């Protein structure tokens, strides 16, 4: 009734990059941003959830008043997305050898 | 169509039930295209195949 | 164009005086006038008129 | 979030900023969540369309969800726009459970809506204000970003708070050379702007 | 106006929203009023499961008598009014002061 | 029922039923259903006859 059955599954490692390669085109000019630093930081994500970190980096941007978006702004909206969604607890650690 | 005077058939007209955007509206052009193929890209291959 | 308007109904009963009441699609009932310019053994409760 | 693109899109266009699609509003009751967005209507003056997550669903089948696509149809139409809706509690179910109508026809409006934000065409200038309480009975899709961008939680006023909030009902009313608003909100701690 | 607040909350979906809708905008209209609303104990509802159908559906018809109450629409001189036995089965929306 | 079309469906039945053989004959008719699913079914009509 179909046939091609397709499985979209959370976007990967070069996935997530892809999405904001299109984002960051749009929030010109850049000097210290790494599509690959970012994916590491935001390792598990949507593609929805990379254009919203993208809209936040724009105004993280304003708050320093600039004409482009750096990678601090990035740092700082992946941060603040992810925020609500950790902590995540791993402190069975300490009762593992 | 008839015309409602004398209630005969003066002119066939097209298809069909009644269509409003009960099929129709076509934009794949901007804001999303075929520039947003940095997906998720080895699905759009499945799709395109 | 201009129509050989007939209204298309089925016939609700038949009087013995010669006259025949015919329900319409529109949904009212009238009474007609029996045949004399076709058979009338082809008409009966039921028979599309 | 919604100011901006109004007033101010030369700014969007000049860092590169992308537009949002919503801002959603969570916490305890009584804090204030209705002020925010009483506040908004009034003070970025641009078409605010108010309505309710419950006035949605109707006893013919199917309805509810043709009367959601008609609001948002609406607001596209009349753009610039702010949708205002208040209590996504009734119209929005986080488990999808079968062989029932309390849980199955508000499950296929909430699906229209889902739907009509990005719908086929994204975008519109909507800028849906969503409001609840509990996103716990919320569907995923509401809740994660691309359209209520901000998850904006509202918690209880903090001290200073609670200080200020005080001094906003005073200010109406009339007080004695007595009242330290500062003991006040002390034992008023824990306490939604309501109480 | 009094309404038995029981007698709302029909087994068609999203009629009980209906008709606690109309039975507030007359209130506005016909303002000042006073609204009895009784049990409320039966037109609350838990956000927690005890019935799949039955929590939501009179979630809805609940959701729209707040909405009017004070949620945005005017309150038109309301005066609530109200009585209802427990005070445990009470959403959280109403049963705050204010 | 939840009752718009849901009073229908019993409707529905009480016509089949009726026609397939209830009272009237049927010939070399030859209804030939099928279902989706294998219980969905009223009793009648796994009910062979
Ligand atoms: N932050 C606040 N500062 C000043 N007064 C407030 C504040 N919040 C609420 N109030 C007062 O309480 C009233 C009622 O609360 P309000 O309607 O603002 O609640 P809400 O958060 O939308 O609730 P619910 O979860 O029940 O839908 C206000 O109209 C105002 O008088
Ligand atoms: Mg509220």
């Amino acid at each position: 009734r179909f046939d091609r059955i397709i499985e979209v599954p959370l976007p990967t490692f070069e996935g997530r990059i892809q999405i904001f390669k299109i984002h960051t085109r749009k929030m010109k000019l850049a000097e210290d941003v790494d599509f690959k630093e970012l994916a590491r930081i935001t390792e598990g994500a949507s593609g929805a959830d990379i254009k919203a970190i993208c809209t936040e980096a724009g105004m993280f941007a304003i708050r320093e008043e600039r004409a482009k978006v750096t990678m601090l702004d990035f740092t700082k909206a992946i941060e603040k997305v992810l925020k609500k969604t950790t902590p995540i607890p791993d402190l069975k650690g300490v009762m593992f050898v | 169509a008839l015309n409602q005077q004398t209630l005969a058939i003066v002119n066939v007209l097209p298809t069909s039930k009644d269509p409003m955007v009960y099929g129709f509206e076509v934009e794949e052009k901007p804001e999303v295209s075929y520039e947003d193929i940095g997906g998720l890209d080895v699905q759009i291959e499945e799709i395109r195949e | 164009l201009r129509s050989p308007p007939l209204l298309v109904g089925v016939v609700s009963d038949i009087l013995e005086d010669g006259r025949v009441v015919v329900k319409s699609s529109t949904g009212p009932k009238f009474v007609v006038n029996t045949s004399q310019y076709i058979n009338e053994e082809e008409l009966k409760p039921g028979a599309r008129v | 979030a919604v100011e901006l693109p109004l007033l101010k899109p030369e700014l969007f266009a000049e860092v590169g900023i992308e537009p949002p699609k919503g801002v959603l509003l969570y916490g305890p009751p009584g804090t204030g969540k209705t002020l925010l967005a009483k506040a908004v209507a009034n003070q970025t003056r641009a078409t605010f369309i108010r309505v309710v997550g419950s006035e949605f669903v109707q006893k013919y089948i199917g309805e509810g969800a043709r009367l959601v696509r008609e609001v948002f149809q609406l607001a596209k139409e009349k753009a610039p726009s702010i949708i205002f809706i208040d209590e996504l509690d009734a119209i929005a179910a986080r488990r999808t459970n079968s062989d029932t109508s309390g849980d199955r026809e508000v499950q296929r409006t909430m699906m229209q809506l889902l739907a009509e934000l990005d719908g086929f065409d994204p975008r519109g200038d909507v800028k849906v204000i969503g409001a609840t309480n509990r996103i716990d009975i919320l569907d995923p899709a509401i809740l994660r970003p691309g359209r209520f961008d901000r998850i904006i939680e509202v918690p209880l006023p903090t001290f200073e708070g609670r200080i200020q909030i005080f001094k906003i009902h005073t200010r109406k009313m009339k007080l004695a050379e007595d009242v330290d608003f500062k003991e006040l909100a002390r034992i008023t701690e824990g306490a939604s702007g309501a109480d």
